[PDB]
């Protein structure tokens, strides 16, 4: 059924399982107008969808030119995600495709469990998690992709660089929400971490920099800080 | 006028004809049940004083034979026959008639209630779904299962209701995956009206026996197809006038029947409150939402 803390581990078994989340398909700035009323502006967006075990990331970009002369977009962007994860599942090999797909909002759950009635067989899970997928955007190679992007497009990473080579996925996961948590709470910050040494860099193919283990250990521990004290200084304490 | 004649009432028993009921005392000399207007079809049902458990009936129309009424001491129950021989009936109706040992069912002649609840419920199309056919009449219980229920175990006991699924492919035409969805007009037209029943009586016959199957048997799943079929209608975007004030009515009727002290089991808050207030016909069931809000206010 729902995903939550009791049943954490099995995200690193060996049955095939995607995340979606549909948190940023729809993108508006929001501004007046000549008249002095309000409209809103889409910006292109994506699909964040990820193999917690691998570290594929399966980016699908979302042109604004999808919404034009749409109405009810925010409903429309639930199916519209549904309907790019299940041609997504259709690309696949079977070997490839994933036993389930657990959603991040479950407003998704029934946009995704009719595009993918050709898949009995795939689970379709919600999830009681916090997770952050969301601050994904707050990731630079991340938002330029999608922010110069002319046309759909499906882009691929591997949101771990090289971490498996060294780390178990359970301990990569961890390491990915701690940084997408902290971003998420104070962007500002969590960057100046990540960057305050310039001797430490970012490979061309990589998302993240280039720590040893000792400088992820002293990374991951003031991303902590940084959680707790966004925390005080909004509930102070 | 027809007969359902009894050979004896040896169990205390509540018995039911349509929308009446009366207690019969064990072992009062009872002879059954007189006056039936032709015409329709009809419902005989028992609770037994000794176990509430186990509503039970016989759906039945007095044209297609002569039938009768004799409990079974081995399987426990009042049993319905057909008489075949038919001046061995008539003879024995006016022997019991004469010594009056027949209740009345009692049609007060403003009152077009049972026809209301019954417009379009047929016996040749009830045994389309209770299956047992070298029977002219269907026996019905309160447990018996759905051959919906039954995918989610014994299919000669069956209610072969017409089988709805919203998730479905059926009910989703690949590519309109949005479209079919949020709108079942294709489903509801298309799919059930032009595919299934062929008209839109027939639909709303199996609806109209879906709900008394629930009522007076509280058949439960019975009540899960009376709001299936009652949910495809509010959740579809085009329906023809007509239906939707025949809709109306049919379902104004029933609210209006159900016993007061049954809604909380028998009435699905999810369908109505979608159906009267947020479904494309919320605006359409002016009958039906009038009556729900002056009688149960309380589930909205
Ligand atoms: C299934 C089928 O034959 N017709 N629908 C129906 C109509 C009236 C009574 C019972 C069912």
């Amino acid at each position: 059924g729902a995903m939550n803390s009791s049943n954490y581990a099995e995200l690193f078994n060996n049955d095939i399982k995607l995340f979606v989340d549909d948190t940023n398909v729809y993108r508006v700035t929001v501004h007046k107008t000549f008249e002095g009323n309000v409209a809103t502006k889409a910006i292109n967006g994506c699909i964040f969808t990820l193999n917690p075990k691998t570290g594929h990331l399966f980016l699908k970009i979302i042109h604004t030119s999808v919404w034009a002369g749409q109405k009810r977009l925010s409903q429309l962007a639930k199916w519209k995600t549904a309907e790019e994860v299940s041609a997504l599942v259709r690309s696949l090999p079977k070997e490839e495709q994933p036993k389930q797909i657990i959603v991040t909002r479950k407003a998704m759950l029934d946009p995704l469990e009719v595009h993918m009635l050709d898949f009995p067989n795939i689970a379709i899970r919600p999830t009681e998690l916090r997770l952050p997928f969301s601050a994904a955007m707050s990731i630079d190679k991340l938002s330029d992709v999608v922010m110069k992007a002319t046309e759909p497009q499906m882009v691929l990473f591997n949101i771990y660089d090289d971490w498996l080579d060294r780390i178990s996925s359970y301990t990569a996961f961890s390491r990915l929400t701690l940084l997408l948590r902290a971003l998420k709470t104070n962007e500002e910050s969590a960057k100046m971490i990540l960057l305050s040494d310039p001797t430490i860099t970012i490979k061309s193919y990589h998302l993240w920099p280039s720590f040893t283990d000792e400088q992820w250990i002293t990374i991951e521990s003031q991303m902590r800080d940084l959680i707790l004290t966004e925390y005080g200084r909004k509930y102070n304490v | 006028m027809n007969t359902v004649p009894f050979t004896s009432a040896p169990i205390e028993v509540t018995i039911g004809i349509d929308q009446y009921s009366f207690n019969v005392k064990e072992n009062q000399p009872f002879h059954g049940i007189k006056d039936i207007p032709i015409g329709h079809v009809h419902v005989i049902h028992f609770q037994h004083a000794d176990n509430s458990s186990m509503r039970y009936g016989y759906w039945f129309d007095c044209r297609m034979g002569n039938f009768y009424i004799q409990y079974d001491p081995k399987d426990g129950l009042y049993k319905m026959m057909e008489e075949r021989d038919g001046a061995k009936f008539e003879n024995i109706v006016h022997n019991f008639k004469e010594r009056q040992m027949m209740v009345s069912y009692p049609k007060i002649d403003e009152d077009d209630t049972w026809y209301n609840l019954t417009e379009f419920v047929q016996m040749d199309k009830i045994r389309k779904i209770v299956r047992k056919d070298e029977n002219q009449f269907s026996y019905v219980d309160s447990s018996m299962t759905t051959v919906q229920e039954n995918e989610l175990s014994d299919p000669a006991h069956s209610l072969n209701y017409t089988v709805i699924n919203f998730k479905s492919r059926e009910a989703i035409r690949p590519g309109h995956e949005m479209e079919d969805f949020l709108d079942k007009s294709y489903y509801l037209n298309t799919v059930m009206l032009q595919g299934i029943f062929k008209n839109s009586s027939n639909y709303f016959g199996e609806l109209q026996f879906a709900f008394l199957n629930a009522m007076f048997f509280g058949n439960y799943g019975s009540s899960l197809q009376w709001h299936a079929m009652i949910e495809l209608i509010c959740s579809s975007a085009t329906v023809p006038k007509h239906m939707l004030d025949k809709l109306d009515e049919i379902l104004y009727y029933q609210i209006k029947t159900l016993p007061e002290q049954y809604s909380d089991i028998l009435l699905n808050e999810r369908v109505w409150n979608i159906c009267l207030y947020s479904s494309f016909q919320k605006n359409s069931l002016h009958n039906t939402e009038k009556i729900m809000e002056n009688k149960y206010p309380e589930l909205l």
